């Protein structure tokens, strides 16, 4: 098969599948009541469910306490047009989290896209991060990146049990930090002669992380997201690769590794936005240009592959698609070399098979 | 960061990143206690407390049916 064409969406499905399986376990009567019995004398609990999963359990009781200790005795005789303005305002402040939790679970059919402040306050987010099975460096990093923790976690509704709204939040455990990581991008390199094209494309684009003496490859670049120098990666769709495979980044023709490529005669014009610039594959049938936001269009690009740094131009356009170049600054190298395409329909094969 | 454009393969490699790898999931279970709200009623017409109470009872009843819907959708997540 072709790895880049199948890998996206996989890590997402694994997260949902993992969460739903945990949710199924929590919905049993024995586990709901165990959790409910853990939280009888305290607001926070840690416990192992019958299925083996460790959960932190948190009771949120402000609304119930307002309803028991203020609202009920104030609405004796079933009258609510009472001249108690602080009661009405307190009621409105105390029930807003609940109403927000209902809206987020109702709009999303029981599974939220992120961890809102109504599923989890900053205080509660910090409490759960503190309880994670990892060391101080990771917890310190996670507490300094709560926005990323919220963005990679999600909630699942367990159910309504009496007056008790039970739900679970999956938080990402970032257990391995600060190992070396790099991203590979590619676009079709294609030679032209007799109206005929001879194309080459690398089939190992994505993120690579050297973790524990072993290199891991994340084919779906959307499973990784950058904040500054840090790259946040889901490891669910990760795949080990040999150490020698990094040689495809200096010598695609090496004999130490069969570098994966696709070679064909059907060029596809595209723009590959990279961190510090852009790759631009421009061929007959579409037009490509770069521009600055102050002085309009800079120049039309020649056909073929052009590397535009994010300082050479602020925008690159292919046909009517407009891409914003990054604003980051960094070391930019052009490693010069004869395009292998100019030495010439297979897919995801070793490069020596493209020559025959 | 260091970005290297490979002219021999129309590809780039950008180096210098430090990893933050999600190796697991930590489960936080929440019980949000609403209180005995459904045994309360306002019999004296429009009112701020009546409006807030009807939002709360309405939100409770809606989440019950949202939960039921979820049980069919969880079948499809596991048994498509
Ligand atoms: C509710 O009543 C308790 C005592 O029964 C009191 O301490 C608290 O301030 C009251 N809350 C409000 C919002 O009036
Ligand atoms: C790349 O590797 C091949 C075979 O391993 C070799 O023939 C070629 O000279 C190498 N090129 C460079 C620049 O190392």
């Amino acid at each position: 098969f072709v790895l880049g064409a199948i890998a996206c969406g996989v890590a997402t499905a694994a997260a949902v599948t993992a969460g739903v399986a945990i949710a199924k376990c929590i919905r049993l009567e024995s586990e709901v009541t165990a959790i409910k019995n853990c939280l009888k004398k305290t607001n926070e609990c840690v416990s192992t469910l019958g299925c083996g999963v460790r959960v932190l359990a948190t009771a949120v009781r402000e609304l119930k306490d307002f309803v028991s200790k203020n609202l009920t005795r104030a609405i004796n005789k079933n009258k609510c047009d009472i001249p108690d303005l602080k009661m009405a305002v307190s009621f409105s402040q105390f029930n807003r989290r609940f109403l927000n939790v209902v809206r987020q679970f109702s709009d999303n059919a029981g599974i939220t896209p992120a961890i809102s402040k109504d599923l989890m306050t900053d205080a509660e987010l910090a409490r759960a991060i503190s309880n994670m099975p990892t060391s101080a460096g990771q917890i310190k990093l996670m507490l300094e990146n709560r926005a990323m923790v919220r963005r990679k976690g999600f909630g699942i509704l367990i159910g309504v049990y009496g007056s008790s709204v039970i739900y679970m939040v999956q938080l990402p455990i970032f257990g391995v930090i600060d190992t070396p990581c790099w991203i590979v991008k590619a676009a079709p390199s294609c030679s032209e002669k007799k109206g005929n094209y001879a194309c080459l494309l690398r089939e190992d684009q994505g993120w690579y992380c050297q973790n524990a003496g072993s290199t891991v490859y994340y084919p779906c670049e959307k499973d990784c997201e950058t904040r500054g120098d840090h790259v946040f990666c889901d490891t669910a769709a990760g795949i080990n690769v040999a150490e020698q495979s990094k040689e495809c980044n200096i010598n695609i023709s090496t004999t130490n590794y069969p570098c994966k490529v696709s070679c064909g005669r059907h060029p596809i014009s595209m723009v590959a936005l990279s961190p510090l610039g852009a790759l631009v594959a421009c061929y007959k049938g579409v037009s490509c240009s770069i521009g600055s936001n102050r002085v309009g269009i800079i120049k039309q690009l020649n056909k073929g592959c052009s590397y535009i740094t994010n300082q050479d131009a602020d925008t690159v356009t292919i046909d009517n698609t407009v891409y914003q170049l990054s604003k980051v600054e960094g070391e930019q190298h052009v490693i010069k070399g004869r395009p292998v395409s100019s030495s010439f329909d297979q897919f995801n094969v070793a490069l020596d098979q493209c020559f025959e | 960061l260091k970005e290297s454009y490979l002219e021999e393969s129309c590809s780039t490699i950008t180096e210098g990143y430090l990893s933050v790898l999600r190796t697991g999931w930590y489960t936080n279970v929440f019980t949000l206690e609403v209180g005995d709200v459904e045994n309360l009623t306002c019999a004296d017409g429009p009112s701020l407390i009546k409006t807030e109470l009807d939002l709360t009872k309405s939100a409770l009843r809606e989440l019950r049916t949202v939960s039921a819907d979820q049980l069919a959708r969880e079948e499809q997540i596991e048994n498509p």
